[PDB]
């Protein structure tokens, strides 16, 4: 027939209504960047406008995300190509966020590959004492190798159809990551060298610093992957809000292993 | 559980999609209160930041 | 490809012209090549204009022939060669018309 | 309307800002060149500050607020939906934040001058010059954030173009058959993705060394300022190969439209166009030959950045091959695209003279560099932006632009900006340094020659505003009289006039088969190709 | 703009039917963009002693 | 009264494209808690006929004016390409066969009609 | 009637390749997911069961090590180098705070003007 075909869309790609959260996030990125440069130089007195700028930005993301899940499970222009659009739009995105590490790995090969004169002739220098890889940093590698063996233990389990392994298998992975925040909170509270400890104090809390600033959003990504799977939002044949979480962690084994070999093993 | 229930409400709603949640009336007027202040007070201190008057 | 395969291909396509459009779109690419077309194929470029009852697309043949002849000496010997089939159809040239 | 997510109406907001930032980016260059008219500070009274503020205030409006949002935003958000066969972009909601952070990238920059200090750091914002002991106020704090808002708009503005080209084509549009303007930006989108996160660490580390005193770059602590010279310039040379690859897309469409002929070697033009993008990564310290690199490291780069002149010779000799046989219809996009083929290539010969490590040691930071990079920025990326506006203005706006008045705007740009940038090669071959408000008295010769020309080019730009006024008010009364040119392709020699109005547009792209202006839904059915 | 693909209705301007002449609102967008460095050359000279 | 479709044949409006609710204890099994137009593409993918076309136009024969090439249009102005009778033999040229006028393809010589449906 | 015959031909050849493979991938969602249960909860969780207690005991010898330095230095600090402590443009949320959270067991920073 053709009368219903003249009442529907004829191309698989999605058409979105005009949303105003585009200019809401833009106004937050102004009041983030403008206000974080004022309190460094006065003019306000208190450091809470940046705390305001981290609040209006992040609630603007979930209101952006509330309209997206209204399109994901409640309006649904997600065809095969549009499913391949985001799944390649995010797989090509993490090529950018793995290259920003090469903007921080290459500083570590700038102060240790050729020895400098302001420091000692050894890396790490005198006065600065590093943690051996046969200590609590080795717990940080095995707890992700166990994370890399439970994110795929629950990847196929959601497609498998049973909810005893699909629901409970993501709560044990979520608390495996909040416990990873606290063991990278030990070296932020018990290690000798600080952020202002010269060039070894600079890049060590940058290469491992940005690896800590991604778990705050990864655990926040599990914070909706358990809420949606309990509120029956995600499905077992079409899951984008669950697939972007696995590739957020399956590449994380590769970058942390490259982070562990030069910061700790080659870094002593 | 509410996925078919909300699908009756979201589809054929004749509303803006950011007003199409049933739990969305309280989500906006406090949000428009923190939006009406965070875009003027970083900018109202700019004539205070031109004369050297800092804090 | 060669000069002769050029002649046999475009003297064939002029026969199934059937319209004013498929004369001018085929007279175009019979003149928009690197080489110069033979008088064998241009005789079917005037018979194609007679089959469609349009005279200025037969006066525009001899003006496209004038610019793309590369020598006036190789044009008057080329003009007198076509005078056998240019006096039957009564096709003038643009300089004799003086428009 | 303000927050409509249609990709057509976003790209008209992109172009509405790239002239506002243009008439601010060239009013600063007016005062810059007015101060170099005579020795002694004439108009600036005695202030050598507000001259390293205006130079950075001008050089970043031209790069990041004119040529970036027009050749990628102003056109790529209008043509890559249209030529490929999409209805709009693949991610249309983030398509609106990629524009609306750009005025917020302006309030983060115009207020960076109005504050008490003024960021006198230059465009290459170097670490010990911009350190907190040197620059104290919040001036350079905002100048390293407006460079971050544009770094993040044009980053997600290129994720929007890899998952548009790779899946959202039509039926017969195979991967070997695309318009060259799409292969410009899709190749560019694999350089915008792989160079901007390098930059975003190279600026945030300078933020950390200014109010968090972490000493990535501070000398007291072993932090080099020479790490910045290879980490910013790792972004820097791909950045100037991003202002020219969409410039290589528009010229490949104009020069093969106003010549009634397909482009010479189209498959040869797409392989020598990613090879510019790929090999442009491997040459990033030719800017820093004198900074104390090794005698074999400079020996590699003096052989490696000459190989960028291998595929650019293919992409020029084929533009001298695609107009050899064919006709030439000298309208205004053909005038720009044929003076682009002479003034960009003279900005290429000065490229390979600067490319040597054995010859940059008598040319760095002189005015011979500014003579070289302005033949490939105001003559290679404005000559392809004027040849892209005039080529798609009445097709997109619907109104013709008084063609007899756009020819005098071409010549006042051609000879009224060659008079500025040609004597710069003479002041630099003697050794006049850059960014200076005053100079030795022997450099007052050509600096008055190059000062008479900046009123010529910026009188043509005042005329270009009037062309924009004649196009919007009585731009409908242009194609009904003999003011403009209507049909950009005149018919053939044996094509009769009464048969031309049946088969009018013999284009090779969808962009002209659409209506003028195109519809709000110009694709509501999947089109087919071959 | 969502609908009405007319002639002047893909631009957020108001070209025809304006109460005031359009050359006020067209040169007044491009000369204002020209006069922003001439107020950066004003409040930074008057602050720094010059005039 | 407004039931579901559960087959490619019946549509009869947009309110009949939803699926039925699934009980607690099991996941949605790709056919129950679906959405609509994603389910509409899936219901066509459930059968042996694609809802959308990824196939070029019939570029085998040339197409005269007495025997033209018919395209399966769905509106007035379906744009077509013309890359040859072997589909690779000449430069592309884009066309627009409108309502009861033909696109004539000056270079190749192919004639297209609309078939507006 | 006019102009509304049918959409297209229901050939049923494009079916039974995507539908039966959804059960074949379901098998690949079954036995491969059961391949990881013998190595996640049976290998990796006993691997951290011998590693966490290996680090539960070496944590306590360092938790007592910090109590020595925060108690007394017994002369003074060993006068740290010029790169270890830098205070150009001191911090803005407080007066001289090193970071968001820092204990004085490792971050004492006593000035030695002398
Ligand atoms: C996009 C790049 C771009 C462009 C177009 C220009 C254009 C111009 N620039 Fe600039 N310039 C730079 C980028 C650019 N410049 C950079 C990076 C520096 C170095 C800073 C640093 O490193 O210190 C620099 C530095 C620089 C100097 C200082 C030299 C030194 O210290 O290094 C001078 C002074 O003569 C100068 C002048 C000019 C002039 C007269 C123009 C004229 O071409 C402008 C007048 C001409 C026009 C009329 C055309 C442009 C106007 C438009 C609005 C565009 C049209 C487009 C649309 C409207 C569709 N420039
Ligand atoms: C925006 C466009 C652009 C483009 C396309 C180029 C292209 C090139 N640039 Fe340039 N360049 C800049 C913009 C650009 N540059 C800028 C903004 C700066 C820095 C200024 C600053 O720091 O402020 C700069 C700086 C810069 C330097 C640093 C000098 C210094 O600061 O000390 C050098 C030196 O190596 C250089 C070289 C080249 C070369 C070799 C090319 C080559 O790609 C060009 C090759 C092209 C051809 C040669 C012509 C066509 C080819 C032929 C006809 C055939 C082959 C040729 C022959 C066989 C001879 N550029
Ligand atoms: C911030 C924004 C500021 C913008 C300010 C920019 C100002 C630029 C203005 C340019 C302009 O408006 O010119 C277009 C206008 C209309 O032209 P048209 O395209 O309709 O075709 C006309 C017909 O085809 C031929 O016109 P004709 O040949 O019959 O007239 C002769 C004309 C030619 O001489 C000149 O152009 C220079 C003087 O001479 C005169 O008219 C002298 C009269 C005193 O042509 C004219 O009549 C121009 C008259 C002179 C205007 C002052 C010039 C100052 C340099
Ligand atoms: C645009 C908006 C800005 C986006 C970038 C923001 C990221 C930087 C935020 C830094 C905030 C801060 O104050 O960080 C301080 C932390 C804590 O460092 P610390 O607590 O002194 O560690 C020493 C351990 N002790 C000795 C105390 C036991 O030190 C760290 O470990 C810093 C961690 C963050 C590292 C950021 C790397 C930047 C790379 C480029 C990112 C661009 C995107
Ligand atoms: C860090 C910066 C991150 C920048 C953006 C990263 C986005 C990555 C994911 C992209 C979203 C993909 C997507 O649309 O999935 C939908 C929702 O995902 C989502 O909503 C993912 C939300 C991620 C939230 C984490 C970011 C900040 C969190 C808050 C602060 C802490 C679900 O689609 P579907 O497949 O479920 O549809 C099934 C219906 N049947
Ligand atoms: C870095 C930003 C994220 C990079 C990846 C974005 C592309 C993949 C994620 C995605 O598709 O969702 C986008 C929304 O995310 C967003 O727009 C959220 C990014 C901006 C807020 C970042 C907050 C960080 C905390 C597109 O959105 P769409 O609506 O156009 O896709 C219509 C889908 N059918
Ligand atoms: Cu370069
Ligand atoms: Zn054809």
């Amino acid at each position: 027939t053709h009368l219903e075909r003249s009442r529907h869309q004829q191309h698989p790609f999605h058409m979105v209504m005009p949303s105003p959260w585009p200019i809401v996030v833009s106004f937050a990125l102004l009041s983030l960047a403008l206000s974080t440069a004022l309190t460094m130089h006065g003019y306000i007195g208190n450091m809470n406008m940046v705390y305001l700028a981290l609040f209006v930005l992040l609630t603007s993301s979930i209101l952006w995300f509330r309209d997206i899940v209204a399109e994901a499970t409640y309006l649904g222009d997600h065809t095969m190509a549009v499913r391949k659009g985001i799944n390649l739009g995010f797989l090509m995105f993490v090529l950018s966020e793995v290259l920003i590490f090469a903007g921080l790995f290459w500083a570590y090969f700038h102060s240790a590959m050729s020895p400098d004169v302001t420091l000692g002739a050894c890396w790490p220098p005198v006065g600065i004492e590093a943690v051996q890889p046969t200590e609590l940093p080795l717990l940080n590698t095995i707890i992700l190798l166990s994370s890399g063996a439970t994110v795929t233990y629950s990847h196929h389990a959601l497609i498998a159809g049973n909810r005893n392994k699909a629901l409970s298998g993501l709560l044990i992975t979520f608390w495996l990551i909040v416990i990873f925040v606290t063991c990278q909170y030990i070296e932020y509270t018990n290690a000798a060298f600080t952020i202002s400890d010269g060039v070894y104090g600079s890049v060590f809390y940058a290469g491992t610093g940005l690896h800590f600033l991604h778990m705050v959003m990864l655990a926040a990504m599990l914070g909706v992957n358990y809420w949606r799977m309990r509120n029956y939002h995600l499905t077992a044949g079409h899951h984008v809000g669950y697939e972007t979480t696995i590739i957020y962690t399956h590449v994380l084994d590769v970058i942390w292993l490259f982070l562990y070999v030069v910061f700790y093993w080659w870094g002593v | 559980n509410k996925v078919i229930q909300l699908q009756k409400i979201f589809q054929s709603s004749t509303k803006p999609l950011w007003w199409r949640h049933p739990r969305s009336a309280l989500y906006l007027y406090p949000f428009y209160a923190i939006f009406a202040v965070a875009v003027v007070t970083p900018l109202l201190y700019i004539p205070n930041a031109i004369r050297g008057i800092k804090a | 490809e060669t000069f002769e395969e050029f002649t046999a291909r475009y003297e064939k396509e002029f026969d199934e012209a059937y319209d004013l459009f498929e004369v001018q779109r085929v007279l175009n690419n019979c003149f928009s090549y690197d080489l110069v077309p033979a008088p064998a194929v241009i005789e079917k470029a005037l018979r194609a204009a007679r089959r469609v009852n349009d005279l200025p697309t037969a006066i525009r043949v001899f003006e496209a022939l004038k610019y793309k002849v590369e020598n006036e000496d190789q044009y008057k010997a080329y003009l007198d060669e076509l005078k056998d089939v240019r006096q039957e159809l009564g096709v003038p040239l643009k300089e004799e018309l003086f428009p | 309307w303000l927050y409509s997510t249609n990709a057509k109406d976003i790209a008209v907001l992109y172009f509405m800002l790239a002239i506002f930032s243009g008439m601010a980016g060239t009013a600063m260059s007016l005062i810059i060149r007015l101060e170099l008219a005579a020795p002694g500070s004439q108009y600036l009274h005695g202030n050598s500050q507000l001259f390293n503020v205006l130079v950075v205030g001008h050089a970043v409006l031209m790069i990041f607020f004119l040529v970036m949002p027009a050749l990628i935003g102003g056109f790529g958000n209008y043509l890559l939906p249209l030529m490929i066969g999409a209805t709009d972009t693949a991610f249309p909601r983030i398509n609106n934040i990629a524009f609306w952070v750009l005025p917020m990238g302006l309030v983060c920059l115009v207020t960076s001058t109005l504050v008490e200090s003024g960021a006198g750091t230059g465009w290459t914002v170097y670490p010990p010059l911009s350190s907190i002991q040197a620059h104290s106020g919040p001036s350079v704090d905002l100048a390293i954030f407006a460079l971050h808002l544009t770094s993040i708009s044009s980053l997600l503005g290129a994720i929007n173009f890899i998952v548009t080209t790779l899946n959202m084509r039509t039926n017969g549009m195979t991967m070997h058959k695309l318009p060259l303007f799409v292969w410009s930006i899709f190749i560019t989108a694999f350089l915008l993705l792989l160079s901007l996160p390098v930059l975003s660490a190279g600026i945030t580390m300078l933020l950390l060394d200014r109010n968090f005193n972490t000493s990535f770059f501070e000398v007291s602590g072993g932090g080099d300022p020479i790490l910045y010279e290879h980490l910013f310039w790792f972004f820097g040379h791909p950045e100037v190969y991003i202002l020219i690859i969409p410039g290589f897309g528009i010229i490949s469409h104009v020069v093969s439209t106003y010549s009634k002929k397909p482009v010479f070697g189209e498959i040869s033009m797409v392989y020598a166009m990613a090879s510019i993008g790929l090999l442009g990564f491997l040459v990033w310290s030719h800017h820093m030959y004198i900074v104390g690199l090794d005698a074999d490291t400079r020996a590699y780069f003096t052989s490696a950045t000459m190989i960028i002149a291998i595929p650019t010779g293919i992409k020029i000799f084929s533009w001298l091959a695609t107009i050899h046989g064919g006709s030439i219809r000298l309208a205004t996009p053909m005038l720009y695209a044929i003076a682009f083929l002479f003034l960009f290539t003279m900005g290429g010969l000065t490229g390979v003279a600067l490319a040597n490590a054995s010859l940059d040691v008598a040319f760095h930071d002189t005015y011979y560099v500014v003579g070289h990079f302005h033949y490939v920025l105001s003559m290679g990326a404005i000559f392809s932006l004027f040849a892209g506006y005039y080529y798609w203005s009445p097709q997109i706006l619907g109104l013709n632009y008084n063609e007899k008045l756009a020819q005098i705007q071409f010549w006042l740009i051609f000879i009224g900006a060659n008079v500025i940038f040609f004597p710069m090669h003479f002041l630099g071959i003697n050794g006049m340094p850059r960014r200076i408000p005053d100079y030795p008295d022997a450099f007052a010769g050509w600096n008055y020659v190059a000062s008479i020309g900046s009123f010529i080019a910026t009188l043509s730009l005042f005329l270009f505003i009037y062309i924009l006024y004649d196009q919007l008010v009585n731009g409908l009364n242009n194609k009904v009289n003999n003011k403009s040119v209507i049909y950009n392709k005149a018919p053939d020699f044996v094509e009769s006039n009464t048969i031309f109005n049946l088969n009018t547009v013999k284009s090779s792209s969808i962009e002209f088969l659409l209506t003028s202006p195109p519809a709000v839904h110009s694709f509501n059915t999947p089109a087919v190709q071959s | 703009v969502h609908f009405k693909d007319g002639v002047y209705e893909n631009i957020p301007f108001k070209v025809k039917g304006r109460k005031t002449p359009y050359a006020l609102s067209h040169f007044g967008f491009f000369a204002i963009g020209f006069a922003v460095p001439f107020v950066a050359c004003y409040v930074q000279l008057k602050k720094s002693g010059a005039f | 009264v407004v039931k579901t479709a559960q087959n490619l044949a019946e549509v009869n409006g947009p309110e009949t494209l939803i699926g039925p609710g699934a009980k607690e204890g099991t996941v949605p099994t790709d056919l129950d808690q679906e959405t609509g137009l994603a389910r509409l593409e899936l219901l066509g993918k459930l059968e042996g006929i694609d809802v959308f076309d990824t196939k070029p136009l019939d570029s085998s024969r040339k197409g005269t004016m007495k025997d033209p090439i018919i395209i399966e249009s769905y509106d007035d102005y379906r744009y077509v390409g013309c890359t040859g009778s072997p589909a690779g033999s000449h430069t592309i040229m884009w066309l627009k066969p409108t309502v009861n006028e033909v696109a004539r393809c000056w270079e190749c010589g192919s004639v297209y009609k609309l078939n507006p449906v | 009637n006019a102009l509304k015959p049918a959409f297209g031909p229901p050939d049923k050849v494009a079916a039974q390749k995507f539908k039966e493979s959804l059960m074949a991938t379901e098998k690949h969602a079954k036995d491969t997911s059961n391949m990881w249960v013998k190595i996640s909860v049976w290998v990796a969780l006993p691997a951290i069961a011998l590693t966490a207690v290996n680090t539960y005991f070496v944590e306590k010898e360092h938790a007592e090590h910090r109590e020595h330095l925060k108690h007394v230095p017994d002369s003074e600090w060993p006068r740290d180098y010029e790169f270890m402590n830098i205070r150009s443009k001191p911090f803005f949320w407080g007066d001289g705070d090193k970071t968001l959270f820092w204990n004085p067991v490792v971050n004492r920073h006593i000035e030695h003007d002398d």
